[PDB]
């Protein structure tokens, strides 16, 4: 199947099953990464190289005052990617336990986290003209195709001048694959590009993550605005 | 997060 409408028989249960899953996951890096904590540094290093280009190379350079971490969990990305590069960071996540642990996990640099929003992305509206970078990693599979498009549109309205949205996620080989355990979908490159392009966002960069374990789905980063 | 190809 090629859409969520086909693989998601009950949209209400698609969301409630995912909320239930994450509510009893340990608030640790291994919990965030499904046992793949050993690739966290490899992931963060590529994300930094991918992002530093928009921040260093003009013209129309991306600012460094504020970033939003979407589906942030305990702040794995906020801690090692975003806080070293942006003056302040906002986090949003559906799981209360992760936002609470983030205060401890982030340590002293976590004092630069401005807001800990507790919300599903499908219900979340980032404030207009607020963010230089909106980072969306390993969470787009928890939204339906339509909710993802609408969320990206709301994100576009919250970007400051020259700001970007970044999506980094697993890509399926073909079509849309449903994961029954965590209640998320995996989409192929064509589906994701169509959702993005079809929602009114411009695709600026696209990069496959190298050096990942052989056994996992491929991971891609997209920069959009 | 990262996942084994099912
Ligand atoms: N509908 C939804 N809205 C917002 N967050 C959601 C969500 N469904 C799942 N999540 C969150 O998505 C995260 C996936 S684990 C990924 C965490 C983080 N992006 C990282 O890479 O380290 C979990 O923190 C979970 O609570």
């Amino acid at each position: 199947r090629g859409s969520t409408s086909e693989v998601i028989e009950d949209e209400k249960q698609f969301y409630s099953k995912a909320k239930t899953y994450w509510k009893q996951i340990p608030p640790t890096v291994d919990g965030m990464l499904g046992g793949y904590g050993h690739i966290s540094s490899i992931d963060i290093n590529s994300s930094r190289k991918f992002l530093q280009r928009f921040l260093r190379e003009g013209p129309n350079k991306t600012g460094t005052s504020c970033a939003l971490d979407c589906g942030a969990g305990i702040g794995r990305i906020t801690k090692r990617l975003l806080l070293p590069l942006f003056r302040e960071v906002d986090m949003v996540d559906i799981t209360e336990d992760f936002l609470v642990q983030a205060k401890t996990y982030l340590g002293e640099e976590g004092k630069r986290v401005r807001n800990y929003f507790c919300c599903g992305l499908q219900d979340f509206t980032p404030e207009p003209d607020s963010y230089d970078v909106i980072w969306i990693q390993w969470v787009i599979g928890h939204l339906t195709d339509q909710h993802l498009a609408e969320f990206l549109r709301r994100c576009k309205g919250s970007l400051r001048p020259n700001g970007i949205i970044v999506i980094k996620d697993n890509m399926a080989q073909e079509g849309v694959i449903l994961d029954d355990v965590d209640s998320s979908v995996c989409r192929d490159l064509d589906v994701v590009r169509r959702i993005i392009c079809s929602a009114g966002l411009s695709l600026l960069a696209e990069e496959r993550q190298e050096n990942l374990p052989d056994e996992i789905y491929h991971v891609y980063s997209f920069a959009l605005r | 997060g990262p996942k084994r190809i099912a």
